[PDB]
């Protein structure tokens, strides 16, 4: 059935579509949740890290 | 040829539900994934 | 009076349209209300199905399907091409003269 066949040809372009921002969804969360991943690996870091050196400081200090 | 629109309106909506699991197959990856980054 | 007036209305426009509509949805048994193509029945005179049928012939090839299985008396010519492209192929065959 030619033309409704064609409809369902764009239905099958909705599935490409909707394949289309299911990959864009995953890669768009993996890399947002990635910075986020690196931003807070880097945050806690050097905020401990800081806090560490200033006791040492301190610490010489007195 | 009345018929035919009958089986492929049908096989239509057999095509909108296997886009409808490769979306929820999506999302639950992308759960999955957010999880491990969590952890 | 209201309710026999309107009784009686109800059973006038159902002594026509109770064979007609009862094939067409009998052809059209699975192509009612899906969201792909409409389905217009147009009930029409006798055989000149060709002269309605020039349109569909103007439109897609396996498809527009513009033909009458039953209903001998007043042939439910049912016309199925799509949505958008079928509303075209009805404005073409009013054009040639039509009614749903």
């Amino acid at each position: 059935s030619k033309l409704e066949a064609i409809l369902s040809q764009e239905v099958e372009a909705e599935i490409q579509a909707l394949l289309q921002e299911a990959e864009a969804k995953a890669e768009a969360v993996k890399r947002e949740a990635e910075e986020k991943a690196k931003a807070l690996l880097q945050a806690r870091e050097r905020a401990l890290e800081a806090q560490y050196r200033a006791a040492l400081r301190r610490a010489e200090s007195a | 040829l009345i018929k035919s629109l009958a089986e492929k309106e049908k096989q239509l909506l057999e095509r909108l539900e296997a886009a409808k699991k490769e979306a929820e197959e999506r999302v639950k990856r992308a759960e999955a994934e957010a999880k491990a980054l969590l952890e | 009076t209201r309710q026999k007036q309107e009784l009686e209305e109800e059973l006038a426009l159902a002594q026509a349209y109770l064979e007609p509509l009862e094939r067409l949805a009998a052809l059209a048994h699975g192509l009612d209300k899906s969201p792909f193509l409409r389905v217009i029945p147009f009930l029409l005179t006798e055989k000149e199905l060709p002269l309605v049928e020039e349109a569909l012939r103007k439109a897609l090839e396996d498809r527009y399907l513009l033909a009458h299985e039953a209903y001998a008396g007043g042939v439910a010519a049912l016309v199925v091409v799509h949505r958008k492209e079928v509303d075209q192929a009805k404005a073409a065959l009013s054009r040639a003269g039509v009614a749903e």
